[PDB]
RNA sequence: UCUCCAGGCAUACGCGUAUAACAACUCGGAUAACCAUUGUUAGUUAAUCAGAAUAGGCAAUAAUCACACUAUAAAUUACCUAUAACUUCUCUGUUAACCCAACACCGGAAUGCCUAAAGGAAAGAUCCAAAAAGAUAAAAGGAACUCGGCAAACAAGAACC
RNA sequence: GAGCUACCUAAAAACAAUUUUAUGAAUCAACUCGUCUAUGUGGCAAAAUAGUGAGAAGAUUUUUAGGUAGAGGUGAAAAGCCU
RNA sequence: AACUAAUCCUAGCCCUAGCCCUACACAAAUAUAAUUAUACUAUUAUAUAAAUCAAAACAUUUAUCCUACUAAAAGUAUUGGAGAAAGAAAUUCGUAAGGAGCUAUAGAACUAGUACCGCAAGGGAAAGAUGAAAGACUAAUUAAAAGUAAGAACAAGCAAAG
């Protein structure tokens, strides 16, 4: 969970346990060309590799074998108005890798396939 | 010194399509009459 | 020689001479915040 | 020069409003009311400007006495400073002496 | 897997001028962050034997193939011998 | 020339500079620099069985709303407090000390989830 | 600008109008049209 | 699985998908703590699929169909979590009387300031942290100039708000 | 912001992101203010024009624009246009309605159709109504179809959509158990450990 | 494909999306083509490359192929004694024709490897006037030029205040 | 304000080939410097270009981080340098 | 017979009056090279304001600056290179929302302490204009500035005057 505060912990101490879950995650085509068995998400950028497994394991009984994750600068290049930068959020991609020999391919969604002879005169006067 | 160049923007239409843009359809809140 | 190229980036030196620690440093330091805060700046150290 | 090419909006001034009518009424509240009130009493203005008249350096000391110790800060450095500023030029500069 | 300059090496153990030139057998000590236990936790349990067969490959090629340059042979005058060595 | 006004990241600086991206820490590097994870550490997602759950994620256009009563600690209190309390009274087993019975903690430590100070993320 | 000058169109106007059959930018120009149509006068 | 990511296969490339009214704070109420945690995870996998199909329509620069959906299941969840919010505030005032989850106080900043000051989490108590005794909450008095000079800005500010306001309504009466 | 003009598209439009740009500086239009409580107007509400090209005929109010005091009505004051104007094709004409001020119409008393002015006030219930000036009466709230186009009695609940009953079950059991507790016991979880001292500050 | 030129590839520092595709043809490149421009979408993946327990006790003898060899400017945590813990992989850097000089500036810019296998194009078309700038050749003479052998030379040697 | 420049502290780098010797020696690259002439003079450049030159194992050159601040600092003294 | 242009009215602002304030606003982050979830290295304003300037130089001195109620006593007593200048007191008196202000080169620098300039302290802009409705296709109005075009010039000269 992100925007929340984890209890300290010290040598003995409890599990931490996160109930409800403030991190989604939204599954994307690769830009390149990717391994069948990798998969790409983009996450929140508090999120780590660690979290994307048991996230994907324990909510969408999904088996992971590796993840592998990156952090993508965006754009501050464009201007408004008044010349002031725009900026386009950072945001964290994530490579997972499946499990047992699992493939995936990202599905194909919206799969959707007057006369010549008398010029400028109204037609509607039938003198 | 200088002056910055503000780009200074039957004319939308020209200007996103140009730049092209997505636009959404849009449900008409009043029936046309 | 060729002149106006006094400036020669550092990050470490940057944010040393100039930053938000190094101005906290000594009250006259401080007194530059203020006078920045209160005038409005949108940065108020590198 | 360049002009207006339209004429503006016409001005239209009421003059039997409640201001305009009863305007100057209660002015001779002292020889027509035993003299418990001067007119001067009357006046609405500035606290330090109330029945009093002088010139511009006289002004900025009167006020300064009178609310100087209210004032803000840019404004009494402000206040301060046309005080010298008049005071070097009444007193120094100028065709007579 | 990542790219990298530095420099480019043939070796095979020693230097040209050694007289042993050629290869027997090497033995391979596996780390433990490879070992069976842990791909296992990692789901990864199918790749228990694809670690052993992944480093005989590029350990064995490279140890094969620097011996056959040693002897003269590369990519435009290919080997005539074929160069044969084993592992652990 | 410097910007000024970006933020100040990782990726900007030299090597040395390094600083994280918010990403909750899950280990300890020990000296000789040994990277050690600790299991506790590490959130765990408790995740409920929905087979059979009959709630899915919109509801009926027919389905009438109700009149918004926020929770107050009265209304908590008369719901789940009230009702001990007023039939102990009648039978008179009722006591100042005995607060606890009736689910009072004096304190909360000693508690897995303490209300005060939190100790536990959402 | 409590008090502007609104006329300045018409004085401009009637040294022009003695300087239109001139050759030049002293036609047109008030700075330059006003000193001669001085001399011519 | 996977799966799980994406719409039902028939409504891919279909214009519009129909969704009912989102949950409400007071309906919400009536269900149990238990309840609760499953709707959430219900409501998840919900906002993944959507989040996850706005995505793919810019990639694919075509409009996201039923794009209030997703408006619908973030308001859920907002509910769902204002709900528990709820429930422990009023158990956490019952037992502790405090109206904040977390500790803090009213601290005055070396710039002046009055702000609340919201505390962390040591392992060792504050007289022996050595980082935490560099932060100073008090302000020397080179600051009292400063002081002065924020509430005489603020004071103009205010004072041209009012004046504004009494003008904009001299225009009204004038007009109506 | 300050400069955003209300006009008859819908905010938010593309039409309305280009009749309103950031950049936009438009001169403020000038409003009556009117309390929530005075405003009298509502969608389906019959009104009459007291003046202007159709005064005298009354109409159907369809929408309401408040910030600009503004009541449309269905088929009434009415300009001509081409909608779907394109390079091969002119578009076909149609007639399309203009906003009328409040001050510019009348509620109509429904029994007896006049331009009944009306009052606010209370009921036996305590509801607040409209009651004509004149001929005090009560003039319902009339029922105008929802802007997004939902009907909810046509309304079929398709996948992922609650059934009513299921909705309005009630399982809450009002415990001083937190929704963390109330799911370790109820899903079995065990955790004996205890974290040591933490100092706050 | 041909003709010709000869600092290129990495890392550090710095910069901060200029990266790549598509669509545009207004602004930007000192012009066109085309894009380095505008909009939209994408991208840089690391346990090896790179970054980020306590208390005592004690040290004479350089480097340079370290042997010989001398020298002078005299020159790089270890090992022990006790205590404590008793299986670990998260986080962050990774794109480009790039930076400092107001500019797509003939300038400035550290290190390793290598010297053409890598990287490049001096001419928009035409015309061959003066004056101006640069390169090459010189009949006979050889400093007569000039403030002065400045500049140039098939010279670059010798001496003296 | 010492990211230029002057000087300093700490931690690091670079110097081929040839002859002498055993070196603030020699010839001459890289590198550092800027002698003389021409071009340029709103220029490629707010001090450059092209040639020609001086040093090139040292009081050499270069890199990184730190220090000294205007009644002052630094100075192999040019009243030089301190954006 | 028109290009470049021009016209415009409100965004806000100004001075007073009145008034102590209790605006200090989600979660999270931040004094570490701020905005980086946990130990390491702990944390702390200032001794008298000076000079310009006036004294036609300058060297003691030079109103306000460096505030203690109004009107009078009074520019009086006093103080001073007795020069320039400075300047009391005793005592008496005292019950109270507006604009012959600005209207886009004006009024605040302000559409913004932004863009941009500067290593830093710091410096610091420019501009908008349809209508009731744009779900009426975003209008009109003007021989009107300099500048041009329509339409190069034709012995001889402050370019005009008779
Ligand atoms: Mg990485
Ligand atoms: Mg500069
Ligand atoms: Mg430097
Ligand atoms: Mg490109
Ligand atoms: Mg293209
Ligand atoms: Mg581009
Ligand atoms: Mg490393
Ligand atoms: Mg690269
Ligand atoms: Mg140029
Ligand atoms: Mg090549
Ligand atoms: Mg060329
Ligand atoms: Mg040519
Ligand atoms: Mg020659
Ligand atoms: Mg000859
Ligand atoms: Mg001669
Ligand atoms: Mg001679
Ligand atoms: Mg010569
Ligand atoms: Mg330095
Ligand atoms: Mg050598
Ligand atoms: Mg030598
Ligand atoms: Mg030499
Ligand atoms: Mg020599
Ligand atoms: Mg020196
Ligand atoms: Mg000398
Ligand atoms: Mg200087
Ligand atoms: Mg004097
Ligand atoms: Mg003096
Ligand atoms: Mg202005
Ligand atoms: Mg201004
Ligand atoms: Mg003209
Ligand atoms: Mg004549």
């Amino acid at each position: 969970a992100r925007n929340v505060l984890y209890p300290l912990y010290q040598l003995g101490g409890p599990q931490l346990r996160v109930f409800r879950t403030n991190f989604f995650i939204q599954l994307v085509r690769p830009g390149t060309a990717q391994p069948e068995d990798t998969v790409q998400f983009r996450i929140p950028m508090e999120m780590t590799r660690v979290d994307l497994r048991n996230y994907l394991e324990q909510i969408y009984n999904v088996p992971v074998a590796a993840v592998r994750t990156r952090v993508q600068h965006g754009s501050n290049r464009r201007r408004d108005h008044k010349n002031v930068r725009i900026k386009k959020p950072d945001y964290k991609v994530a490579y997972v890798q499946l499990a047992h020999g699992q493939t995936f391919t990202f599905p194909d969604l919206f799969p959707e396939k007057s006369d010549l002879r008398c010029p400028g005169i109204p037609s509607w006067f039938g003198l | 010194r200088f002056r910055p160049p503000t780009p200074e923007p039957k004319e939308f239409l020209e200007y996103a399509r140009k730049a092209g843009l997505v636009i959404p359809q849009e449900r008409l809140e009043r029936p046309i009459h | 020689r060729a002149r106006g190229n006094e400036y020669q980036p550092s990050n470490i030196k940057r944010k040393h001479k100039h930053g938000w620690v190094r101005r906290l440093s000594t009250p006259a330091g401080v007194q530059v915040i203020l006078r920045r805060m209160l005038k409005g700046r949108k940065s108020l150290s590198h | 020069a360049f002009v207006r090419l339209t004429l503006p909006p016409p001005k239209v001034v009421d003059r039997w409003n409640e201001k305009r009518a009863l305007f100057g009424v209660y002015d001779n509240i002292g020889i027509l009311g035993n003299f418990e009130k001067h007119p001067k009493e009357l006046i609405k203005g500035p606290v330090w400007l109330r029945g009093w008249r002088g010139n511009e350096l006289q002004r900025c000391v009167r006020k300064k006495k009178f609310v100087g110790n209210r004032m803000f800060i840019e404004d009494l450095h402000n206040l301060n400073k046309r005080i010298s500023y008049l005071y070097k030029h009444f007193n120094r500069h100028g065709k007579y002496r | 897997l990542f790219r990298r300059q530095y420099e480019n090496s043939i070796f095979t153990g020693s230097k040209t001028a050694d007289p042993c030139c050629y290869g027997h057998t090497q033995f391979h000590l596996i780390p433990d962050r490879l070992k069976r236990e842990r791909l296992i936790r990692q789901n990864q349990a199918e790749q228990v034997e694809a670690v052993f067969r992944a480093n005989a490959i590029a350990s064995l090629f490279a140890w094969t193939g620097a011996q056959a340059m040693y002897q003269g042979f590369w990519s435009e005058a290919d080997v005539t011998r074929p160069f044969v060595s084993q592992a652990v | 020339g410097a910007d000024r006004m970006s933020k100040w990241t990782s990726k900007r600086g030299p090597r040395t500079f390094t600083k994280s991206r918010g990403a909750k820490k899950t280990g300890i590097y020990t000296s000789d620099r040994k990277f050690v994870q600790i299991k506790e550490m590490v959130p765990e997602f408790v995740v409920p069985d929905l087979t059979g759950f009959k709630l899915k994620p919109y509801v009926n256009y027919r389905a009438p709303a109700g009149i918004d009563t926020p929770l107050t600690a009265k209304a908590l209190f008369q719901e789940t407090v009230a009702p001990a309390i007023e039939k102990d009274f009648k039978e008179g087993t009722f006591d100042a000390n005995n607060l606890e019975k009736y689910g009072f903690e004096p304190t909360q430590e000693g508690k897995l989830f303490q209300l005060y100070p939190k100790n536990f993320p959402r | 600008l409590r008090n502007r000058l609104t006329d300045r169109y018409w004085r401009v106007q009637e040294v022009l109008k003695h300087a239109q059959h001139f050759r030049g930018r002293k036609n047109r120009c008030y700075r330059l049209a006003v000193r001669a149509v001085t001399r011519a006068f | 699985g996977l799966e799980e990511f994406f719409d039902d296969p028939k409504n891919w490339g279909e214009e519009k998908v129909k969704s009912g009214a989102s949950w409400t704070c007071q309906q919400l109420r009536n269900k149990s703590n238990e309840d609760l945690h499953k709707l959430w995870y219900v409501l998840l996998k919900e906002r993944n699929m959507l989040l996850t199909l706005e995505q793919e329509a810019k990639r694919q620069r075509l409009p996201m169909p039923s794009p209030e959906r997703l408006e619908k299941v973030v308001d859920s969840m907002d509910n769902v979590d204002k709900v528990v919010q709820e429930r422990e505030d009023a158990l956490r005032l019952l037992q502790t009387g405090q109206e904040k989850p977390r500790p803090g106080a009213w601290r005055r900043d070396i710039f002046g300031r009055i702000v609340w000051h919201k505390f962390k989490q040591w392992p060792i108590p504050w007289y022996l942290n050595k980082r935490y005794n560099r932060r100073r909450f008090f302000a020397m008095p080179y600051v009292d100039r400063f002081i002065r000079l924020r509430i005489e800005k603020h004071a103009r500010i205010e004072a041209r708000k009012r004046s504004l306001q009494k003008k904009k309504e001299k225009i009204l009466h004038a007009k109506f | 912001s300050p400069f955003y003009r209300y006009g008859m598209s819908r905010p938010g439009s593309i039409a309305d992101k280009r009749k309103n740009p950031p950049w936009s500086r438009r001169r403020p239009v000038v409003v009556e203010p009117i309390s929530d409580e005075d405003w009298h107007l509502f969608c389906g509400d019959m009104v009459e024009i007291l003046e202007g090209k159709d005064a005298g005929k009354q109409g159907k109010v369809v929408q309401v624009v408040r910030q600009r005091n503004w009541v449309v009505l269905e088929g009434l004051n009415t300009h001509y246009r081409y909608i779907g104007r394109t390079k091969d094709h002119r578009g076909t004409m149609i007639a399309s309605e203009a906003p009328l001020l409040h001050h510019q119409v009348k509620l109509v008393d429904p029994v007896d159709r006049k331009p009944t002015e009306i009052q606010w006030r209370f009921t036996e219930a305590g509801e607040r109504v409209r009651v004509s000036t004149r001929s005090g009466r009560i003039i319902p709230k009339p029922e105008f179809p929802r802007a997004d186009g939902i009907v909810p009695e046509t309304w079929t609940d398709g996948p992922k959509d609650t059934s009513v009953e299921d909705a309005l079950e009630r399982t809450y059991v009002p415990r001083l158990k937190t929704l963390e507790e109330d799911v370790m016991e109820a899903m079995g979880i065990q955790e004996t450990r205890r974290f040591k001292k933490v100092y706050w500050y």
